[PDB]
């Protein structure tokens, strides 16, 4: 139980999270899109200063721009982390799947420009388990770039039965903006910032999910200018989970997040399947929807072989479990194997 | 019924 | 007897528990006057092996038993 | 419905009140195993019924 | 050789996450056993066995038979029977076919000794357990926080009250409805001059 005092971070691809280790909630939450003319901040978000592009360093879950990298990684260390990049150990969260090239890269570039002395990174879907307290299931993630089903068995994610369907943060901020102005409605990056804001500020307020295929449904207001919206609401998203079910606005064909997870579970190996159905855990952004792992739950067990298990975690009441990989790298660094299995400074040099 | 398992296993490894 | 030539074929951990790494078997490759000729000999010798100073170059006196 | 509610939770509760493990006691054991430990591991396995003995040497790390 | 040492550094990599796995989920293991320490620490019979887990007697269903004209022809009786045969497994198997047989709960409540609080929500426990039952402990401080739950939700359908209790809170109790108003070993209750009598008249 010793602690060393590590900043474990985690860049996402709507808010980064950030914090020293040892505490149960991230202390550093933000808009992770970078305002270039570069500004990255809330305040950002906020001061509508000189035509301002935006950007963010993620793209398909994958940095492509190393400069908004270098910048939001200087701009946390110094506002945020109030304390000099030298003398404090770093977790690094990287994608459910990294390459070889850009692991290089952010290994060089951290121990070249910030000298830290230790440095070590894994994958989301082995802490998002840690976090949860089970090595052995089946991650199902749903962030706003991308949805996988990872089945991870003791810590490692099974490479092999990875999956991915088009769900990301084109959900709703195309769809939603439809569906509004089916009644009535700096530069052009800023307004559509702008517009997915508030496109997630309704989600966030009225979207819910249905039980059972899409139904009629009474009416709700909300401001934004007020209007009541009917069952337009359980309308959209009726696509995570069934295509059928939306004929209209989903092509002619499309991985749920259910046949997402029965992919993912065929394609792994037999003797682990059992424990995958077995304990199954969600996490995302997404997953905060209303009524949505109550479907999840109610539709899987229909497409769930005979005599095999399925008991999720029932911690989406929490808001934590969108930060369930950041719970899990805190928790990480409070360990034995911290000192044993570890990135020293003189590993790669 | 895990122990049956584990023992086919054992005896696939044996033929291999 | 001969001289040895130490080599562990690495085997899949045992099939009745979990992974990781296990050694089913240790060859031993005596070499002899008149020829040379490799014996499967049961892995729990190793203990034997590592025991007494046997580097490959060496004359061992094995025991059948 | 609250049924099944009432139910679960007095399972619960008599689960509970009645844990007034072995296995939890092992993993501890393995705790405090420093980690380079080799497990000297023989087993039955067939060719009563025609059977034998096979030995198996586990390594934990590759520095062992 | 390649392609052995490409399996190699392979299944070395696999081992070294999966030691780290077997770290992290002994220590969350270790952590969550700390918690759980902490925390822990014309007499027609037909009835229902619904729900009913623990094992009765012949001699007890035939009282339970006997006793169901009560509940059905809005009769109220004592039952004097001598110790040893149950009679909190008799009350339990009642409440548990007033729901077997109507769809109706409600709440109710039982009055019980100071010293047989525990025994008798134990004994709920164990014969048939399905319910939901509460505890009465700190007049001062701790039922405070436990009638908070009370007016507005159904959080519990039975519970499990003390005779020196109701004295002091009977402007609390007397609000809320009840169905059915348990008491045992009325030898307590026997004594005109007593002020429980008006007390628990007016439930
Ligand atoms: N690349 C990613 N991988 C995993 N999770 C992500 C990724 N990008 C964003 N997320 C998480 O998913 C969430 C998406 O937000 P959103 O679902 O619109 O909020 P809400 O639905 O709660 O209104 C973000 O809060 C973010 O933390």
């Amino acid at each position: 139980g010793d602690e060393v005092g590590a900043l474990v971070f985690d860049i996402g691809s709507y808010t980064v999270r950030a914090g020293y280790a040892g505490e149960d909630c991230p202390k550093v939450d933000f808009p992770t899109a970078i305002g270039m003319v570069y500004y990255i901040d809330t305040n950002a978000l906020r001061v509508p200063r000189e035509n301002m592009e935006a950007i963010s360093p993620l793209k398909n879950g994958m940095v492509e721009d190393w400069d908004s990298f270098q910048a939001i990684l200087d701009h946390t260390y110094k506002m945020h982390v109030k304390s000099e990049a030298s003398l404090h150990p770093v977790l690094m969260s990287e994608a459910p799947w990294n390459t070889r090239a850009k692991r290089e890269k952010l290994t060089e570039l951290m121990f070249e420009h910030y000298n830290i002395p230790a440095f070590f990174l894994c994958k989301t879907a082995v802490l998002t388990a840690f976090a949860n307290g089970r090595s052995t299931g089946l991650i199902l993630d749903s962030g706003a770039t991308h949805t996988t089903a990872i089945p991870v068995h003791d810590g490692y994610v099974l490479q092999q039965g990875i999956v991915k369907s088009p769900l990301a943060g084109d959900f709703i901020t195309m769809q939603c903006r439809e569906l509004f102005q089916e009644m009535n409605i700096v530069t052009r990056s800023w307004h559509n910032y702008m517009c997915n804001c508030v496109i997630q500020d309704f989600q966030a307020s009225v979207l819910q999910v249905s039980d059972s295929t899409y139904d009629e449904q009474v009416a709700a207001q909300m401001p934004t200018y007020n209007c009541d919206f009917g069952a337009e609401r359980l309308k959209i998203p009726e696509g995570l989970f069934d295509p059928s079910n939306v004929k209209g606005l989903s092509g002619n064909t499309m991985l749920g997040v259910s046949h997402v997870v029965t992919t993912s579970v065929g394609m792994c190996d037999i003797d682990i399947r059992p424990g995958l159905y077995g304990s199954v855990i969600v996490a995302g952004g997404n997953t905060l929807i209303q009524s949505f792992t109550d479907r999840l739950n109610r539709e899987l067990s229909q497409k769930t072989p005979p005599s095999m298990r399925l008991k999720l975690i029932a911690n989406n009441t929490t808001v934590e479990r969108r930060f369930s990989s950041w719970i899990g790298g805190s928790i990480l660094a409070s360990l034995g194997t911290f000192q044993q299995m570890w990135i020293s400074k003189q590993e790669y040099e | 019924n895990s122990e049956d398992a584990v023992m086919t296993a054992v005896r696939a490894w044996e033929f291999w | 007897e001969g001289e040895v030539t130490e080599l562990t074929p690495c085997e899949t951990e045992n099939p009745m528990g979990g992974y990781g790494k296990t050694i089913s078997h240790v060859i031993i490759g005596l070499k002899t006057a008149k020829g040379t000729k490799q014996l499967k000999l049961d892995p729990s010798i190793f203990e034997s092996l590592q025991k007494e100073r046997v580097e490959a170059g060496d004359v061992i006196y094995i025991e059948a038993n | 419905l609250l049924r099944e509610a009432k139910i679960t939770e007095e399972l619960n509760l008599r689960s509970l009140e009645t844990y007034e493990a072995d296995k939890k006691k092992q993993v501890h054991k393995k705790r405090k195993c420093p980690g380079p430990i080799i497990t000297y591991h023989s087993v039955t396995v067939p060719l009563p019924p025609a059977r034998c003995s096979r030995t198996f040497i586990t390594f934990s790390d590759d520095a062992t | 050789r390649e392609e052995r040492g490409k399996k190699e550094e392979q299944s070395r990599l696999r081992r070294i996450a999966a030691s780290t796995a077997r770290e992290i989920e002994c220590f969350w293991s270790n952590i969550e056993q700390v918690v759980e320490i902490k925390l822990r620490v014309t007499s027609v019979k037909f009835n229902a066995p619904s729900l009913l887990y623990g094992a009765l007697r012949d001699y007890q269903k035939i009282g339970l038979d006997w006793l169901a004209k009560l509940y059905r022809k809005n009769l109220n009786g004592i039952l004097a029977d001598e110790a040893g045969l149950g009679k909190t497994v008799q009350i339990i198997a009642f409440f548990a076919h007033l729901a077997c047989n109507e769809g109706n709960w409600g709440p109710h409540l039982v009055v019980v000794r100071s010293c047989n609080i525990l025994k008798w929500e134990l004994e709920l426990k164990r014969w048939c357990p399905g319910l939901k039952i509460l505890s009465y402990i700190g007049s001062h401080r701790e039922l405070k926080a436990k009638r908070q739950e009370w007016a507005e939700p159904n959080s519990f359908h039975v519970c499990i009250t003390s005779y020196t209790q109701f004295f002091r809170g009977l402007t609390a109790f007397t609000r809320v409805r009840w169905k059915c108003l348990v008491i045992d070993e009325m030898q307590r209750v026997k004594g005109m001059t007593e002020r429980h009598w008006e007390a628990v008249f007016t439930l």
